[PDB]
């Protein structure tokens, strides 16, 4: 039965064990899912692999668990990841060849088999953070989450060393393999002998690429008293740069322990090993949270194709598409989605709705050059306290892929961009991305906006207009792009803002900044009697069930459908208002003027979101009506 | 053979520039061209040249073009030696610098990898922090007192040490030094640190600079606060500062399995960082 | 001024585990928020908090709650 | 595996009466307490239920490495004795020979478990029968070094748990074998060439390099404790004291805690600026066997 010395993983016979599986699986997963696609996954998918030749079969883990056999191999993969992954790689290659010989001549012809096929297992285990982990698990597959603070530039790493001679000279080279380069003392040509120095020429040797991604993890389920830890994961090879800074990422990889020299002169090692993650697989996109835009991605589509890769942009099946294009037909859709956004949150539908358009906001324009008005639409909302105004922030924060959530007074103009901190790992000066730069794309959420210090808010006059930030300070001088929506919460002085008084006075703020916001919500309580009873019916529920179920029920609601819908809407639609709009469009603006020109900008952007929804490449003359009314909605609330 | 294959690439390139470089007929710019270039450089005798890439890529169907691009650091010596050959042939203090331009492609600094290492490439960015021009050896006359100095050679690659062989005499060695500043050849140089173009950077990754060293009459051509376009000569510089990076980091521990037991261990870590170099610099953009 | 209101708080913060007693001028704004400071031995730059973070999952206690000025009130708000 | 000095007290009042007179463990334990961990440890290693059951698959890793080490440990002996007996020319002897000519995985490298002590207060103190007098950090004179002591104070700081390495394993790859270096204090120098009995006296020594799966790591966590602030004398200021945590007790401690920590108290070499030492000093620290939290 052979063995491997420490691994209790018998070479081969796990290859058989893996093959009967690989060739025959289908779905036993649904027996765990409980059921309620027919044919097996892997031969089909491995075929797609073989024509596309993308390599990188990423498996699942667990497809294995639960299926027999391989009930064991799952354990053997979680425990002894590297070796087992090497075995599996071999197996998959051989399975390729053996699959080819069935079809005779394949892909012209025998080359593609010798090309390296490798596994990127994912979805492995439910693990608790990083911090929780014992020294008992030094090498194991492990899951992580949480946004990415910074990433170093690519560090070159040896693969095949190179050597030349003083005599004669001869060019031969020793390959690294294990982690040291052992050079022959002497010699080749002459040989001889002779004890002549063997030169190492470092430009002729072959490298691979090792990057290092710092990571701020959220395990959630926080045991306390713990504060967020930071981690460093070294990627490798193709995965390099495949992760932008600020993303929320699912990455899996092998835990690791390495010493780091203390003196940097002496041979001495510091004991007390320093630990890090090796990140075999990254899982950027998610089902539960919304999908990134295309325009922002750009190059990483235009690039990452050439060297190829996997994952990135969320992919959609056909029949579900057939479901979206069906749901679009439903007339109450614009209403429907509005109730579906915040299930817990009751009434106040136009807030839910304006935000609904904040999710679809605008259409991006480059002109010949410059231009760049983006899709950005920005929303302040104020009112009596306990109105859920913060809850929305939480929710939008949860959905929006890249967004970042900031409190008032916990903020400073230095904090929102360009820290230029000391790195302290290398004892170097490294640039960090501020909070708005991270928030670039998607939605920045802001608490207690009224309360920001006077020096702050001086950042926003830059962002709101330019849509970029201009940093001339300190080390590096550049204008860097942050294109981001803003959703700001405000508490009027009252704090009940009260009848009469100038409202425009009663939000506080400088009025110029205040006029700048796209859509400004003012929420108020008319003490409907006749309301509080209904609302209490809503909230005083749960109650039952203790395990939360049927929140808004009975109400028709989409759940994961609305995210793939929203995504789809964003990437595959680019609305234009054509001719029909302009007349009514203008007369609205004048009607308001009879305020400032921004309000117009607002309307044409906000409206195009409406039209972005409903899958219309062109705006109707209709739909600009409510698109105004939303601005007028706050006016029906400005009467008092 | 590798000597012979490389030398073949030599003869192929030399034939290239000696073979017709121009198809332009009638009104021109009628042939040649590059001979006219050698001679126009012979006018003011400043000893450096400019020759276009596109032509060279087109002529041979590119087998030669690719042979140059990919292994270019391998193929420097054959090339400038070949130029020296032609110069010796058609022309009568020897310093030569060869710089291609007009590459077919542009690569962003963030798109730089290690697979393109040692190979010519194109990189455009915003220059920052130029640095005053300092001399460099690459040809030096250094020997001990015993028995004689004036041996002049080596120190080719950045080391900067040392005399290769035929020490002392008669003290024959090993040994080391002594270096003359009275006898040696120097050239240039100025270092400049180039940054990624403001408009390009991926959100929110924020710009990251790289370092480009300017040797050649290409010196001073760069300008602070300006977009520029470079062609490759790419290479590597070693870095001490990477520790606690984390690893796993490769080392030099030597193989002593020859000889016999009756130097010590002699271990030196090798940790490199990529820094681009430049033969050619233009202000385009 | 009397009625011994704070003695109830010494009381509670004595009884409850993970209780922490603080005062306004007192506990600084940097007292409640977490600073980033280099960690000796193991590394590096760990967030060390106080008050609110230091006592959580349990009761935190405040005296002189008026004199706490402004930046503090925003945290607690 | 948690040892108690209490039940040892009862062991002695069983062996006292009801003789014969048995030498006193406990008072020898508090007064030294470092040596007894390791000795107590080998005492235990001999007598264990032997098989005791299948190792399955998981189960666990580092359990299997242990298993295979013990298994190869047995087979070596079986092979050597099998060979020797073939030559010739009561049967205890040959076993002794085999045991002393052979290199085996030392016990301390293969244990799998840890040993900790819990000191006696309590009802037992009034039995009557010291090892736990909860102490201020003022109350610690530097004359207690080595003893098993119990203190009470507030935990602060208490940095992240990380792997520290007690012994390192290398693999010659040429002579085969292994090389285990024990490691102490803060730093070490990684060995090279080869110590292999088979790579000794050879013309060419093989080169070796570490394997982090083979070596023995302990979970290390360090935490400081400050005077309870009631116990501080009228003037002055609360002092601080360092503590180390290995193995299982890790993560049991947190800031803003008021705690009775019970550990064998040992020194580790340091001083201030080199010109500031008379020598040799010790700089000390506290080691943590067992934790008892107020509240
Ligand atoms: N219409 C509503 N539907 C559901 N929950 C509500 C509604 N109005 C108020 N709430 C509840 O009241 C709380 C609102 O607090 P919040 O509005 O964040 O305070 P503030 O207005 O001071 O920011 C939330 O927990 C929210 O669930
Ligand atoms: N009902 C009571 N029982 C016992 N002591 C009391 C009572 N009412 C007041 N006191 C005394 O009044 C003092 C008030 O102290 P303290 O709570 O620190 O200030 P404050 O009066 O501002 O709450 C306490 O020391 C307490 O001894």
């Amino acid at each position: 039965l052979r063995i491997i010395w420490g691994t209790n993983v018998s070479i081969q016979e796990c290859t058989t064990n893996f093959r009967n599986f690989l060739m025959s699986f289908k779905y036993k997963f649904r027996k765990i899912l409980d059921e309620r696609d027919e044919e097996l996954y892997y031969i089909k998918q491995l075929n797609e692999m073989r024509e596309l030749g993308t390599s990188n079969l990423n498996l699942d883990a667990r497809n294995l668990l639960a299926y027999k056999q391989t009930e064991d191999l799952y354990h053997q993969l979680l425990n002894y990841p590297q070796e087992v992954i090497s075995i599996m790689d071999q197996t998959i290659k051989d399975c390729m060849v053996s699959l080819i010989v069935d079809n005779n001549l394949d892909y012209d012809l025998d080359e593609i088999e010798t090309k390296f096929y490798k596994v990127r297992p994912y979805n492995v285990g439910s693990c608790k953070g990083m911090r929780e982990l014992n020294p008992n698990d030094i090498d194991k597959l492990i899951n992580l989450k949480g946004l990415v603070l910074r990433s170093t530039p690519v560090i070159p790493d040896m693969k095949v060393a190179f050597f030349k001679c003083n005599v004669c000279d001869h060019t031969m080279a020793v390959e690294i393999d294990r982690g040291v380069i052992q050079e022959p003392a002497r010699c080749e040509r002459i040989d001889c002998n002779e004890p002549n120095s063997m030169s190492l020429i470092h430009n002729r040797c072959s490298f691979a690429d090792k990057q290092v991604i710092k990571l701020q993890e959220t395990p959630d389920f926080v045991p306390d008293g713990q504060t967020p830890h930071s981690i460093s994961l070294c990627v490798y090879d193709e995965l390099v740069d495949s992760c932008r800074a600020g993303d929320r990422i699912e990455v899996t990889g092998t835990f690791r322990s390495i010493p780091i020299r203390a003196n940097s002169r002496q041979r001495v090692l510091k004991s007390l090993y320093k630990t890090y993650v090796d990140v075999v697989h990254v899982k950027v996109s998610d089902k539960r949270l919304d999908v990134d835009t295309s325009t922002i991605e750009q190059e990483l589509m235009q690039n990452k194709v050439d060297h190829n890769e996997v994952e990135e942009v969320r992919q959609i099946t056909d029949q579900d598409l057939a479901k979206i294009r069906e749901v679009a037909a439903r007339e109450d859709l614009y209403s429907l989605l509005a109730r579906s956004i915040a299930p817990s949150i009751y009434e106040l539908e136009d807030v839910k709705k304006g935000i609904l358009l904040q999710l679809f906001g605008g259409t991006n324009k480059t002109f010949t050059k410059g231009g760049r008005y983006r899709g950005d639409i920005n929303i302040l909302l104020c009112g009596d306290p306990s109105t859920s105004k913060s809850q929305i922030l939480q929710y939008v924060h949860k959905i929006t892929p890249r967004g970042v959530y900031t409190s008032g007074k916990g903020s400073s103009a230095v904090g929102l961009t360009a820290y230029i901190t000391r790195d302290v790992d290398t004892k170097q000066l490294v640039l960090e991305s501020g909070a708005l730069v991270l928030s670039d794309g998607g939605v920045c959420c802001i608490d207690e906006f009224d309360k920001m210090s006077d020096s702050t808010r001086s950042v926003l006059h830059e962002v709101m207009e330019q849509q970029t930030i201009s940093i001339a300070k300190a080390g590096i001088i550049t204008t860097l792009n942050a294109r981001s929506s803003i959703l700001a919460s405000a508490n009027p002085i009252g704090s009940r803002y009260n009848p009469n008084l100038p409202v425009t006075e009663n939000i506080d703020l400088p009025p110029p900044l205040l006029s700048r916001f796209d859509l400004v919500y003012l929420v108020l309580d008319k003490v409907d009697e006749k309301n509080d009873r209904e609302l209490a019916k809503h909230l005083t529920n749960l109650y039952l069930e203790d395990k939360p179920e049927h929140i808004s029920q009975d109400d028709v609601l989409p759940v994961e459908f609305l995210t793939m819908y929203i995504s789809y809407a964003k990437e595959h639609i680019h609305p234009i208002i054509t001719e029909a709009a302009k007349t009514e469009l203008v007369r609205a603006y004048v009607g308001m003027r009879k305020a400032t020109t921004r309000q117009l900008e607002s309307m044409i952007r906000l409206a195009e979101a409406h039209a972005k929804m409903k899958l219309k490449n062109v705006v109707e003359l209709e739909d600009v009506q409510e698109a105004v009314r939303l601005i007028r909605s706050a006016i029906k609330d400005y009467a008092t | 053979v590798d000597d012979v294959t490389g030398e073949k690439v030599r003869e192929a390139f030399e034939q290239f520039l000696e073979d017709f470089s121009v198809q332009s007929t009638d009104t021109g710019e009628v042939e040649k061209v590059y001979r006219a270039q050698i001679e126009f450089m012979k006018i003011y005798d400043l000893n450096t040249i400019y020759i276009d890439y596109q032509h060279l890529s087109m002529r041979e169907n590119g087998a030669l073009a690719m042979a140059i691009s990919e292994q270019y650091y391998r193929f420097l010596p054959f090339l400038q030696k070949g130029l020296r050959r032609v110069v010796r042939k058609y022309a009568p203090e020897r310093v030569f610098q060869i710089s291609f331009f007009n590459l077919p492609t542009v690569h962003r600094i963030r798109d730089i990898r290690s697979e393109k290492i040692g190979s010519l490439l194109s990189i455009s960015g915003t220059v920052t922090r130029t640095s005053e021009v300092r001399p460099e050896l690459y040809k030096a006359s250094f020997t001990c007192d015993m028995c004689r100095a004036i041996v002049d050679n080596v120190e080719q690659s950045f080391k900067y040490t040392e005399p290769t062989f035929c020490p002392n005499p008669s003290c024959e060695n090993r040994a080391f030094w002594t270096l003359n500043v009275t006898r040696s050849r120097f050239l240039d140089w100025q270092k400049v640190r180039i940054q990624e173009n403001a408009n390009e950077i991926p959100t929110g990754s924020m710009p990251r600079t790289l370092d480009v060293i300017l040797r050649g009459d290409s010196v001073e051509r760069a300008k602070p606060g300006d977009r520029c376009k470079f062609t490759g000569v790419e290479i590597v510089v070693p870095d001490v500062t990477q520790l606690g990076l984390p690893g796993v980091k490769p080392s030099s521990t030597l193989d002593t399995r020859g000889i016999s037991k009756t130097r010590s261990l002699g271990v030196r870590d090798l940790t490199y960082k990529i820094s681009f170099l430049a033969c050619h610099v233009i202000s385009i953009g | 001024p009397g009625v011994a209101k704070s003695q109830l708080l010494k009381a509670i913060c004595k009884i409850s585990p993970r209780g922490v007693y603080t005062t306004g001028k007192g506990s600084s704004g940097v007292g409640l928020t977490a600073a980033v400071m280099k960690d000796p031995v193991t590394d590096e730059m760990i967030l060390e908090g106080g008050a609110l973070v230091l006592a959580d999952n349990g009761i935190c206690c405040i005296d002189e709650f008026d004199k706490m000025d402004e930046s503090d009130r925003t945290a607690i708000h | 595996v948690i040892i108690d000095l209490d039940d040892i007290l009862q062991y002695q009042n069983e062996k006292f009466l009801q003789g014969t007179q048995a030498d006193d463990l406990v008072s020898a334990i508090q007064q030294n307490a470092n040596h007894f961990t390791e000795l107590f440890c080998r005492a235990i290693d001999n007598n264990m239920p032997l098989p005791t059951k299948e190792i399955d698959y998981k189960d666990d890793v580092l359990d299997v490495i242990l298993n295979q080490r013990r298994l190869r440990n047995e087979r070596m002996l079986s092979d050597r004795t099998n060979e020797i007996r073939s030559e010739n020319l009561m049967n205890d002897a040959l076993r002794e020979v085999v045991e002393d000519e052979t290199e085996l995985f030392p016990p301390n490298l293969t244990r799998r478990y840890f040993l900790y002590f819990k000191p006696l207060s309590q009802n037992c103190a009034r039995r009557y029968r010291i090892s736990s007098k909860p102490l201020s950090v003022r109350q610690i004179k530097g004359d207690f070094l080595g003893q098993l002591i119990t203190v009470r104070g507030i935990i602060t700081r208490v940095s992240d748990v990380k792997p520290a390495v007690e012994v390192i394993a290398y693999t010659c790859d040429q002579c085969g074998y292994e090389v285990f270096q024990e490691v102490n204090s803060r730093t070490f120098t990684p060995l090279s060439e080869c110590t292999s009995e088979e790579c000794s006296q050879n013309q060419t020594k093989g080169q070796l390099f570490m394997s982090t799966r083979a070596s023995k790591f302990s979970a290390f966590q360090e935490c400081k404790i400050q005077e309870l602030s009631q116990q501080v004398p009228v003037g002055h200021i609360p002092r601080s004291l360092n503590i180390h945590v290995n193995g299982t007790l890790v993560r049991s401690l947190s800031p803003g805690d008021i705690v009775d920590v019970t550990g064998i108290f040992l020194p580790a070499p340091y001083t201030g600026f080199k010109a500031l030492k008379a020598g040799l000093l010790t700089e000390t620290y506290l080691e943590a066997q067992f934790v008892r939290q107020h509240k």
